C-alpha cells in the first residue's frame, strides 16, 4: 500500500542520470503506465490526489 | 541480492497467519480456546506485519 | 345530522374526519405491536378519503369540452387524459393530506401485508395532490412568472418530502411515483443508485429525451454522491464509475493518457510550495 | 500410495508432452483434471493441505509444473490481448471477464507457491512473479 512510492518509479524511469527509459520495450512501458494508473486509482480511494498529496479542500 | 530479498519478501507475504474461525456450536471450553486462539492470532499477525514491513524496506 | 348544506361544504367533513381519526388515535393505544383493531380503523378512513379523491378525478375525465380532454367526448375514451381533478390546491384540503401521510407512524408497528395496503393507499392519494399542482402550474401565463417559479419550488420541495417518506418504503412504488409527477428524477435516480439496478437507470435514460446529456451532468453534480465505482460493489461496473467522471488519477484509470499529461503539466506549473513535488 | 504416484507421473508426462507440443488448451485441461495446483483463490488452502500427502517424486516436479502452468496462463492471456478488435461480433464483456479469471488463476498459483512448506528455487519464484507482473 505504498502507492505514492509506486508513482515515484515514473521519475526514476524517466531520469536522465540512468536513462532507464531506453531499455524498456514499447509493451513494457505501456504495462508500467497501466500499473502506475492502478496505484493512482488506489490513492483516489484513500481520498488523496492522483499523486498521493492531500486534496486541499 | 535484490532478487533474494524479493524472494524472501514474496515467501513471507504469501504466508499470513490464519484468522481463527469459530464453529457454530462450540462448547464453553471451545469458546475459551477460541479467545486464546484469537489473542494468539493478533500477536502472530503483529509480528508477521512488522517482519513484512522490514523485508519491504 | 344533515347533508344538503355539508355538500356545498363537504370539504370541511374531511378536515374533521381526520381530527376524529386522531382523537380516535389517542385512544388507539398503538404504543407498540399490541394494538391491531385500532390500526384497522385508521386505514378504513384512509380508504374512504382516498376513493373520494378517486371520484373527483373520474368526474374530471367525464368532461364535455371538445378541446379540454377530447377523450370521453366525440373522441375515443379508451385513453383518459391527466388523472388530476384540476383542483386548485386548497390550504386545508392539502394540509389534511400531508397530515395523514405522517400517519406513516403506523407502518413502524404493523403486520407486513397491512403496511403495504396503506402504502399503496398513501401513494394513490399523493398522486392526486401532485396532479392538481401540475394542472394548476400548466395554466400559468408568462407574465407574473416570479409567482409561477416560486409555486414550482414549493411543489418540488414536496415531491422532495414525499420522497424521503418513500425512501424507507417499497421502491416498487417509486417507479410509479416518478412517472406520476412524470419527471421527479432526483428520487428515482437515487433509488436506482442505492440498489444494484443500473438496468433501471439505463431504462430511465432509455425512455427520456436527451438522457445522455442529462446523465453525465447528473453524474458531475453528484460528485462523490452517485456514479462512484467504490460505493457500488466486482467487474466492469466498478470501472464504469471512473469513466463517468469528466484529475490525472481518474484519467490514468480511464486510459486517457494524453489528458493526464496535460493536467500533470498544468499542476507542475502552478507548483511553488514544494520543489520535490 | 505407490500406484497413485506412478499414474500421476504418467499423467504429468502427458501434460508436459502437450505443453512442449504447444497444445496450450489441452495441457490446461490436463492440469485442471489433475487438481495438483489451485486454479482459484478459494482452492489454495485445500491444495496446500493436499501437498503434504504427495510423494517426494511429485514434490520434486512441482516447480516445473507451476512454471509450465503459469506459462500456459500467460500465453492464453497474450492470445486474448493479441486478438485485435477485428472480429465484429464477440461481446466485449466476455473478454474482460476472461482476463479477470486468468489474472485470478495466476494470483492463486503465486499464493500457493508462497504457502507450500517446500523451498522452491529462487529463479522459479522470480519467474512466477515476473509473469504475473506482465499479466497486470
Amino acid at each position: 500500500k505504498q502507492y505514492k512510492d509506486c508513482l515515484r518509479l515514473a521519475d526514476i524511469v524517466s531520469s536522465e542520470n540512468q536513462k532507464l527509459y531506453t531499455v524498456f520495450s514499447k509493451t513494457e512501458m505501456r504495462n508500467l503506465l497501466q500499473k502506475l494508473r492502478e496505484s493512482s486509482l488506489m490513492l483516489l480511494d484513500l481520498q488523496l490526489d492522483p499523486l498521493g498529496y492531500e486534496i486541499q479542500s | 541480492e535484490s532478487h533474494e530479498a524479493f524472494n524472501e519478501w514474496f515467501k513471507h507475504i504469501n504466508s499470513p497467519p490464519q484468522k481463527p474461525t469459530l464453529v457454530g456450536q462450540a462448547s464453553f471450553t471451545e469458546k475459551v480456546a477460541h479467545e486464546h486462539k484469537e489473542k494468539k492470532y493478533e500477536m502472530d499477525f503483529g509480528i508477521w506485519k512488522g517482519h513484512l514491513d522490514a523485508l519491504t524496506s | 345530522t344533515a347533508a344538503d348544506v355539508y355538500f356545498r361544504e363537504v370539504s370541511q367533513m374531511e378536515i374533521i374526519f381526520e381530527c376524529l381519526v386522531d382523537k380516535e388515535e389517542a385512544d388507539l393505544e398503538s404504543t407498540s405491536i399490541d394494538s391491531v383493531e385500532w390500526a384497522n380503523i385508521v386505514v378504513n378512513v384512509n380508504t374512504i378519503l382516498k376513493d373520494m379523491l378517486h371520484v373527483a378525478c373520474q368526474y374530471r375525465q367525464s368532461k364535455n369540452s371538445l378541446y379540454k380532454n377530447e377523450s370521453g367526448i366525440q373522441e375515443p375514451e379508451h385513453v383518459p387524459w391527466t388523472a388530476s381533478s384540476g383542483t386548485a390546491g386548497i390550504r386545508s384540503v392539502v394540509t389534511r393530506q400531508h397530515g395523514i401521510i405522517l400517519k406513516v407512524y403506523p407502518q413502524a408497528d404493523s403486520g407486513l401485508r397491512t403496511i403495504l395496503i396503506e402504502q399503496l393507499a398513501a401513494l394513490l392519494n399523493y398522486l392526486l395532490d401532485d396532479y392538481v399542482t401540475q394542472l394548476k402550474s400548466i395554466d400559468k401565463l408568462a407574465n407574473e412568472e416570479r409567482y409561477n417559479i416560486l409555486e414550482m419550488e414549493y411543489a418540488q420541495k414536496r415531491s422532495e418530502l414525499l420522497s424521503p417518506l418513500l425512501i424507507l418504503g417499497q421502491y416498487a412504488w417509486a417507479s410509479n411515483l416518478a412517472e406520476k409527477y412524470c419527471d421527479f428524477d432526483i428520487l428515482v435516480q437515487i433509488c436506482e443508485m442505492t440498489d444494484n439496478q443500473s438496468r433501471l437507470q439505463r431504462y430511465m435514460t432509455l425512455f427520456a429525451e436527451q438522457n445522455f446529456s442529462d446523465f453525465l451532468f447528473r453524474w458531475y453534480l453528484e460528485k462523490g454522491k452517485r456514479g462512484k465505482l467504490l460505493s457500488q460493489p466486482s467487474q466492469h461496473g466498478q470501472l464504469a464509475a471512473f469513466l463517468q467522471a469528466h484529475s490525472w488519477l481518474h484519467e490514468l484509470n480511464s486510459q486517457e493518457f494524453e489528458k493526464a499529461h496535460r493536467t500533470l503539466q498544468t499542476l507542475a506549473n502552478m507548483e511553488t510550495r514544494y520543489f520535490c513535488k | 500410495s505407490i500406484n497413485s504416484t506412478f499414474y500421476l507421473l504418467l499423467d504429468l508426462i502427458t501434460f508436459f508432452d502437450e505443453y512442449h507440443a504447444g497444445h496450450i488448451d489441452l495441457s490446461f485441461d490436463v492440469i485442471e483434471r489433475l487438481k495438483l495446483v489451485p486454479l482459484s483463490q478459494d482452492s489454495v488452502e485445500e491444495r496446500v493441505a493436499a501437498f503434504r500427502n504427495f510423494s517426494d517424486e511429485i514434490r520434486h516436479n512441482l516447480s516445473e509444473i507451476l512454471l509450465a502452468t503459469m506459462n500456459i496462463l500467460f500465453t492464453q492471456y497474450k492470445r486474448l490481448k493479441g486478438s485485435g478488435p477485428t472480429t465484429l461480433g464477440r461481446p466485449q464483456r466476455v473478454q474482460e471477464d476472461k482476463d479477470s479469471v486468468l489474472r485470478s488463476q495466476a494470483r492463486a498459483l503465486i499464493t500457493f507457491a508462497g504457502m507450500i512448506p517446500y523451498r522452491m528455487s529462487g529463479d522459479t519464484n522470480a519467474r512466477l512473479v515476473q509473469m504475473e507482473v506482465l499479466m497486470n
